[PDB]
């Protein structure tokens, strides 16, 4: 079906518990985009 | 978790010495929570090295026009000044939220978005599947203009991918 999220709906979920562990995919790649 | 309509893949381009292998597939996600989990742990565009790109495309679509999903398409281009006056980070995020939130009526026409960090200027582009489809591009372009608050003096320019690989010609302007 059609799942439409407003900007508000999306930002509202920015600080959930799962939104705050870190990402899953972390391959052995050394790049400067990762935050520190 | 809150599911997204589509599965999205984040790519990151970084200059290295490689030709087309400079593009790195970071990860994919299909929920709002996992999007933020990724976004919260990567540097914003303003902190990215010169020459590097962020690209968010639907699953199985490569951030290159050669892809079968982009081959007949084009992109809405936003050009931005290097100055701090520009709200580069929040503008890129709003583009991402537009994508994953499916703010466009022609959702199937959206392929992804790309932000380029270059020397003279920065470019944010929204890629669509079919350049010939005027009704699709315009509906998308108008959603962008109304969502991004670009202003009177700033314009959205739609460029066919074929015209890029040749001061690029635009066929629509908003």
């Amino acid at each position: 079906p059609h799942m439409r999220y407003s900007k508000v709906d999306l930002l509202a979920l920015r600080y959930e518990g799962k939104s705050r562990q870190c990402s899953t995919r972390l391959e052995l790649q050394t790049l400067g985009f990762w935050k520190i | 978790k809150h599911p997204l309509m589509n599965v999205w893949t984040l790519w990151y381009l970084e200059n290295d010495r490689s030709w087309e292998d400079m593009q790195n597939e970071i990860t994919s996600f299909d929920t709002v929570e996992d999007f933020w989990s990724l976004y919260n742990h990567i540097k914003p565009p303003s902190e990215i090295k010169l020459g590097s790109d962020y690209s968010l495309f639907k699953k199985n679509i490569r951030p290159m026009w050669e892809d079968a999903a982009n081959k007949q398409g084009g992109r809405w281009v936003i050009t931005l000044n290097k100055s701090s006056k520009t709200d580069l980070d929040n503008l890129w995020l709003d583009v991402l939220l537009c994508l994953i939130g499916e703010a466009f009526d022609h959702s199937d026409q959206i392929c992804g978005a790309v932000i380029n960090i270059r020397g003279k200027s920065n470019k944010i582009s929204i890629w669509t599947a079919d350049g010939n489809n005027e009704e699709a591009a315009l509906e998308i372009g108008h959603k962008l203009r109304d969502a991004l608050r670009l202003g009177r003096n700033n314009s959205l320019q739609y460029q066919l991918h074929k015209d890029t690989m040749v001061n690029v010609k635009s066929i629509y302007t908003l």
